[PDB]
């Protein structure tokens, strides 16, 4: 089977989705996730709706876990002739990280180390950090008062040589090198449909 | 043929209960994919999409001396709202939905006659929302972990039972937390990051303290966090021992009398039953080998949860955790019988006497590689499989 | 164990041709189905289990299923069918129609018109997974007279052969 | 018809011909029987001028 | 760790370059001939 | 039913069953005295659930039988013709001696006659010989031919039915003399054939029991040679010239070494001998029996079919374990194949031991030369002898539209409105008839022209001696020809010259 | 039929009062809806969302010593502003409203008659502030 | 080695034994993508010898082709002429070179294992 | 089925209600008193009541 998706907004394995389209990146903190529901409408019988704005999905690639965190936005569009679509965007666990406000009572981390900064940073929303890459001592660590839960961590993790991104489970990784792994090479008149 | 009658042969076509009479029959059928053209190389690939949606198209005529109320009646009825029922005449019935009817009628050059060309889809029926199916390849544990937790609760109160006693129930309920800890730390093993050395200090904290069994919130939580905590460690066979072990321990019964027996009683039941539940959640993500496998753990989880609702309904009790063990044990029932039988589903080939483990392989599924496939399942030395050999359909 | 081979499943009850004994009424004689009872070396009877297939062509042939909307309509309780059809996953309806043929002159019509109509019921034979080609040869005119000859092609519990076109069905257990 | 302990049973006179109709006729009487035997009480007893056998509750 | 069953495609590609370089110094195994049939036998045996 | 609400009306048929009653195949064969079923009488067998009772426990017949219900479920309607057991016949035994005592524990593991009849026991330590022979006669299947009683660690095997049909056991394996992983240490077991085989009976009253009653195969459950004779000649007199035919055709077999077999047979075109080593581990009459089923149930619809190789000629309720030596040498094999034998072989290479199963090559007929000694091939073929039959009945069927129509000889001017016809009109049709058939009954041809002739009655006997309607139609055509001869002639060219 | 009468029959044309003689009458009836086609599944489906808009095509003659008077009178109705009540012949009255109309009209090969093809559409009003 | 060797034969819906689908396992492991074996032996047998020459010329001719995609041969063809009773002449020719390129600009490539000496 | 040959209606329930439970009674076999001809020779002619009203 060529089946890759099985998507999953809390045990309902959508078998309507007519597109798709998953990202996942270095340069972020998050993914962003895509999905295209049909959700026909007849105007005598009864209808349902999903209102979910926050229901948690993932996406099984290729019989695998590929994404892990609709709660991006329900976009229901409308058209006489091809309408009735329902776009669903789903952003990554570690999101709330990038939309938030920092509340820590203090204000004023002494004689702490990144790591501890950035582990009460986020315990604050409940997403296990995967620090996998060293432990940096520093003096000071005033917050900026409600700056945001993730320029912080990307300032406290780039004076540091940290990327800072996400896994496929739903965790956070600040790591220093590679995750290791090694695959396919990619020949020029082997696989590539197109390169630049 | 010489004595083909066409109308005892084609179907008299009619659409939304409308009959009329067609000229025309076509279909649009097809398969939709891919097409890998990779730069500088001589190769090619393809990728099958689904199912192209089929389309038919007619030609309807009428020719009477009422043609014109024929033709508005058959107007008024394909501008119906919403898709119906056709008749092709060479494909049979059909959901469809028209799409276009062309009518051409002249005067002058040919009066009496009307043409209607008509366009129809296939049109399937949906089911309003995301139409989502169900999910009858996984357990939901919620539920009776909530029921465990309310039939935990009612059972338990250290504070209600006679001061001769509570030292003994707190006693072994920190017992059992210690059970929940040892599984833990023989299912780790060789875990070294951070998260393990707070856990185990985490354990140890709970159990050194004396003031925290004797509330049945705090209890309960350590409890099911505990169970949690050794449910994420390992994936599969690795818990399967261990949590055989803890369904041993909590195999017994309190010698406590009256309110005391009960809050002990209560304890292993709760154990007991997270046990089971874990168990199975740990069966169900592992493949089975041979159906009678699969069918045989299912037989023993199917007994211990009727062990616990037999218990549980012994005088009254409670009614409603009997209630709970039962749906929780049916739901059991049909995902490990679907595991057993339908996971990969296994079939027996029969060969005529016993052959070589690679050339079963490579006749069965046309690839040797997948010998190493036909060893879990089958005994039999490598040189000599069968001549009866399980393995999964093609 | 090496002993396994046996298919924990089992089957129900099944209907059976003249398990209730033929009904002659001076044009011939008919079946009369029904279910079969097994004694026992000591009392204790026994419904049989046998020749699951034809069991479920007869209950297929032998139960009317919903009639066509007219426009008159029907009386509230003679629209054919089952309701226990409301619950079944598989988007498909229960019975037979070849009761329902709307006669007509030049019977050599009206046998093409049971052809189709008991082809299309019995391909759901092979639709539930339990025969895979099931055919039949419907050839008379006589006055009304017509014979109606069934095949049920079936399997076994073992797959003896390798490299078909087709597959295993999906109930290849009953043994078809 | 209708046999000693009550149970409306089947009258399987010497020309029957067993088939679903009567295991139909077995689990109506089963309703029923489960009807007199779990709602009828736990209904009578839930109300005070009606109560019979709970009288100490 | 350390040593364990090898894939199978490695394990024939590695005793079909032993053979090609220690026997047929260093031609390739043609298929259908009688060394593509040597080198299957080979490979079952230490399959088995 | 007046209850009914519409007007078709449904009577589906007493009993099925109805594809066969095409295809009859007759069992002949011994029985017991346990057996209910009147002996020289042919009955009809519906299932297999009703034979133990009706034929006698563990006979002959009630054990062929089995093997042709076991071959193919569906398509055939079975009819035994039981025979009494002879009546100076002495039944023959054979003895197994198992000397002790364990050692150790472990398992004994026999295969008697077949795989059904297989034995599988546990024997533990210090366990004595009478023990061990006590367990082994109480799992005995009691299906086997062969009554078993032991005594203080003797095991006797009476045959059930008397006659020579019980010589046929001498290749008995066990697991006990050998480093297998199970195996009691310190057991020994040895084989003797008391007794032996007596006489047999020498029915030859096919006439008075099936007479009219056509069938389409024969199986013959016997090793006598005037048993086959009398059988050969039955379905011999049922393919003459005399009386309308009733087309069969017979299945016995032949065991021996090489020239007991090759003396065994003759120029028989009616039966097919089965060619059966000295050392074949299963009893023959049940491979037989399964070969006889496969022939005539494969065959009903579809007489072209020939019934050998893996798939079309694999015997499946046939299980071997596989032997060092190969039965029949190659040389042997050739030699059978030659003198119009059926060989039958093992289709894996399994190795020692390891359960395997029989296929048949070569399904032809024990025929090699004509009526005037002109060797010939036409009835080698045992599809070919179906064809004759399908072809004898086909042109029968085709001809009946003469019968009772007018004919015109002498004036061959059929007037306006007549619905008569001549001699040549009919030989036309006839001829469009036969190269309409070519593929599914006849070759392409030879020449069509001098092949198909159709002569009047008045033209064949002497002057004023013919009658008026009679015709004689001469037909001389060839079965569809199968595979070819190529001679390939392989050459390399170093040389190159574009 | 044998004997049926066409010109009892067809509705004499007539496009917002203007008459004319009509040789021909065409629709575009129909209904629009969506189509699903979901990946790697062996299903469709349909959802109805209403009414597809009606046009109606006709073509008018003029064959008469004053077929220019009459082409250019026709001319000046069909450019009127707003949809007018329609005539036509096979579905009775409607509201249409013109979209096109081409007067071909050769002198050396064919003088004296004008043909006209005229393309109508089912025109309802709303009100004005969107109902 | 290819005309003697029994291929893969074709998926029927009335199957085959398992044991009697011809082939190689060892198949399952080259890398050229492709099959082992001939299938003069599978021919559809019919009527009117000429098209069973017609097929079996067909059989042959796309079997020894592999002699050419292995690299062994350059232009191998056969010369199939005969319908007598069933008697068939098959001359095969196979076209080869030499352990030195002598010939300079030729169309093709050379083979790719001229050093069996074809 | 001893009243459907000599030519007599039956009427029966047309709902299987139970004890009780009003119901509606209907005809089956719509038919004459007509089962032997003229010259006593059985027929089945006008047995069907519409066949009669076909004749007129």
């Amino acid at each position: 089977m060529i089946k890759p998706m099985r998507i999953f907004i809390g045990g309902e394995e959508l078998v309507t989705y007519t597109s798709a389209q998953l990202q996942r990146t270095k340069k972020q903190m998050t993914g962003s996730l895509t999905v295209e529901i049909f959700l026909d409408y007849v105007p005598t019988k009864p209808t349902i709706v999903n209102a979910v704005r926050g229901k948690e999905i993932l996406v099984y690639i290729m019989g695998e876990l590929a994404f892990t965190g609709a709660g991006g936005d329900v976009s229901v569009n409308f058209s006489k002739g091809n309408g009735y679509s329902v776009t669903l965007t789903a952003r990554g666990r570690t999101k709330y990280l990038i939309d938030s406000s920092q509340t820590h009572p203090t204000g004023f981390f002494k004689n702490t180390s990144d790591k501890k900064v950035i582990e009460t940073l986020v315990k604050e929303h409940n997403v296990v950090l995967q620090w996998d890459a060293e432990e940096i001592d520093e003096p000071k660590v005033t917050l900026r008062d409600g700056n945001r839960i993730y320029n912080e961590i990307f300032e406290r993790c780039n004076q540091n040589c940290h990327f800072a991104y996400e896994t496929r489970d739903g965790k956070l990784l600040i790591t220093d090198g590679t995750n290791g792994t090694v695959g396919e090479d990619i020949i020029l008149g082997y696989n590539i449909l197109d390169f630049s | 043929g010489p004595c083909y009658n066409p109308d005892a042969e084609y179907l008299p076509a009619s659409f939304k209960g409308f009959s009329f009479d067609a000229d025309s029959s076509d279909s649009d059928h097809g398969r939709n994919g891919a097409e890998a053209e990779f730069v500088f190389g001589e190769r090619t690939g393809y990728a099958d999409l689904g199912i192209k949606i089929k389309s038919y198209q007619l030609r309807a005529r009428f020719q009477t001396n009422d043609h014109i109320a024929q033709t508005n009646a058959f107007i008024a009825v394909l501008e119906s709202p919403g898709p119906g029922l056709l008749v092709h005449p060479t494909r049979g019935t059909v959901f469809a939905a028209c799409r276009s009817a062309r009518v051409t009628d002249s005067k002058v050059d040919a009066a009496g006659v009307t043409y209607v060309e008509l366009d129809f889809v296939e049109a399937n029926s949906v089911l309003s929302g995301f139409g989502l199916v169900g999910n009858l390849v996984a357990l939901a544990l919620a539920p009776i972990i909530t029921a465990t937790e309310g039939s935990f609760k009612r059972h338990f109160s250290p504070d209600n039972i006679r001061y001769y006693n509570t030292e003994a129930v707190v006693s072994t309920m920190a017992q059992a937390v210690t059970q929940v800890q040892n599984a833990y730390l023989a299912i780790s093993g060789n875990d070294t990051s951070q998260d393990k050395w707070t856990t185990v200090r985490d354990f140890r904290n709970v159990l050194i303290d004396e003031f925290t069994f004797y509330s049945p919130a705090n209890a309960w939580n350590v409890l099911r966090n505990g169970f949690a905590i050794l449910d994420a460690a390992a994936t599969g066979s690795d818990k399967f021992n261990v949590l055989r072990n803890l369904i041993n321990w909590s195999s017994t019964h309190s010698d406590l009398d009256g309110e005391s027996g009960d809050a002990e009683n209560a304890i292993f039941t709760a154990v007991r039953v997270l046990s089971a539940a874990y168990l199975a959640k740990a069966y169900t993500e592992t493949a089975a080998t041979t159906v009678n496998e699969g069918l045989t753990q299912y037989d023993l989880i199917a007994a211990v949860l009727e062990q616990e609702a037999q218990i549980a309904k012994d005088d009254c009790h409670d009614n409603e955790f009997f209630l709970q063990i039962r749906a929780f044990a049916v739901d059991v029932a049909r995902v490990m019988v679907n595991r057993a039988y339908n996971s990969p589903s296994l079939i027996v080939y029969a060969f005529p006497g016993t052959v070589h483990g690679l050339v079963a392989a490579w006749e069965i599924f046309g690839d040797a590689k997948r010998s190493r496939d036909l060893e879990a399942r089958n005994n039999g030395s490598p040189w000599a499989v069968g001549p009866k050999i399980i393995s999964e359909r093609v | 164990c090496t002993v396994d081979v046996a298919d924990r499943r089992k089957r129900f009850w099944t209907t059976q041709i003249a398990a209730c004994g033929t009904s002659s009424d001076d044009c011939g004689d008919c079946a009369r189905p029904g279910l079969q009872l097994m004694c026992n070396g000591q009392g204790q009877v026994t419904v049989s289990t046998d020749n699951y297939a034809v069991g479920l062509a007869l209950n297929i042939l032998l139960t009317d299923a919903s009639k066509a909307d007219t426009g008159c309509g029907w009386t509230p309780g003679n629209r054919g069918g089952f309701w226990g059809d409301s619950f079944r996953s598989d988007n498909l309806r229960s019975g037979s129609k070849i009761r329902q043929v709307p006669t007509r002159t030049s019977m050599r019509e009206t046998v093409s018109l049971i052809r189709a109509y008991a082809l299309d019921d019995l391909k759901k034979l092979v639709t539930y997974g339990v025969a895979k080609s099931v055919d039949v040869d419907l050839t008379y005119r006589g006055s009304n007279k017509i014979d109606m000859t069934v095949i049920i092609q079936g399997v076994d519990g073992n797959e003896s052969r390798v490299g078909l076109t087709g597959e295993r069905i999906s109930n290849a257990w009953v043994w078809s | 018809t209708i046999t000693e302990a009550g149970n409306c049973a089947a009258c399987w006179t010497t020309d029957h011909c067993p088939t679903l109709v009567d295991y139909a006729v077995n689990v109506g009487a089963r309703l029923a029987s489960v009807i007199e035997r779990t709602i009828w009480p736990a209904v009578r007893e839930s109300d005070p001028f009606t109560a019979v056998t709970s009288t100490a509750d | 760790c350390t040593i364990q069953r090898p894939d199978p495609q490695d394990l024939r590609n590695d005793i079909a370059t032993r053979f090609s370089t220690n026997v047929l110094g260093g031609a390739p195994i043609i298929p259908e001939s009688n060394e593509f049939y040597v080198v299957s036998l080979e490979y079952a045996m230490q399959e088995e | 039913d007046a209850l009914s609400d519409g007007f078709v009306r449904l009577c589906i048929d007493p009993s099925l069953n109805f594809f066969g009653e095409g295809c009859k195949i007759l069992v002949e064969g011994q029985m017991t005295d346990d057996g209910s079923a009147t002996p020289d009488a042919v009955t009809c067998v519906t299932s297999e659930l009703d034979i133990i009772e009706r034929f006698g426990q563990g006979s002959v017949l009630t054990e062929s039988l089995r093997k042709v219900f076991c071959t193919c479920k569906s398509g055939v309607s079975v009819y035994a013709l039981p025979r009494e057991d002879a009546a100076a016949g002495v039944k023959a035994v054979y003895t197994l001696t198992i000397a002790g005592p364990a050692t150790t524990d472990g398992r004994v593991q026999l295969y008697m006659g077949e795989a059904e009849y297989a034995v599988d026991i546990g024997v533990d330590a210090g366990d004595t010989a009478t023990d061990i022979a006590a367990a082994i006669v109480a799992a005995i299947s009691p299906d086997f031919p062969y009554a078993a009683t032991a005594a203080a660690g003797v095991i006797t095997l009476t045959a059930r039915n008397a006659g020579t049909i019980g010589n046929h056991l001498s290749v008995i394996y066990t697991n006990l003399g050998s480093c297998t992983s199970v195996t009691p240490e310190g057991v020994t077991v040895t084989f003797a054939q008391t007794t032996a085989g007596s006489v047999n009976p020498t029915p030859n009253d096919y006439a008075t029991v099936v007479n009219e009653c056509c069938f389409a195969v024969y199986v013959l459950s016997s090793d006598d040679t005037d048993w086959q004779e009398n059988l050969r000649d039955w379905i011999r007199s049922a393919w003459d010239c005399s009386k309308p035919q009733c087309f069969g055709h017979g299945y016995v077999f032949n065991k021996g070494t090489l020239g007991q077999v090759l003396a065994d047979g003759d120029n028989s075109a009616e039966l097919s001998r089965l060619a059966l080593p000295t050392t074949y581990p299963v009893l023959p009459y049940l491979t037989n029996a399964a070969y006889g089923a496969l022939s005539a149930c494969s065959t009903c619809n579809n007489p072209e079919l020939n019934i050998q190789g893996q798939t079309f000629g694999l015997l499946s309720c046939i299980n071997m374990p596989e032997s060092c030596t190969p039965g029949w040498t190659f040389g042997e094999v050739t030699q059978l194949q030659a003198n119009g034998f059926v060989v039958s072989g093992p289709s894996t290479t399994s190795g020692q031991g390891n359960y395997t199963s029989p296929y048949i090559y070569n399904d032809v007929t024990n025929y090699l030369r004509d009526e005037k000694n002109r060797p010939n091939a036409t009835f080698r073929d045992a599809s070919s002898r179906r064809l004759a039959a399908a072809t004898g009945v086909a042109l029968a069927e085709f001809l009946q539209q003469f019968n009772g129509l007018a004919v015109f000889t002498k004036n061959t001017n059929i007037r306006t409105g007549i619905i008569g016809t001549n001699p040549r009109l009919m030989l036309g049709k006839i001829r469009k008839w036969a190269q309409d058939n070519v593929g599914t009954l006849f070759s392409e041809f030879d020449n069509i022209n001098e092949d198909i002739q159709l002569l009047t009655d008045f033209e064949v006997q002497p002057k004023c001696v013919g009658q008026p309607g009679i015709f004689h139609l001469n037909m001389r055509y060839r079965p569809p020809v199968r595979g070819a001869r190529i001679n390939v002639n392989m050459a390399p060219a170093l040389f190159d010259n574009c």
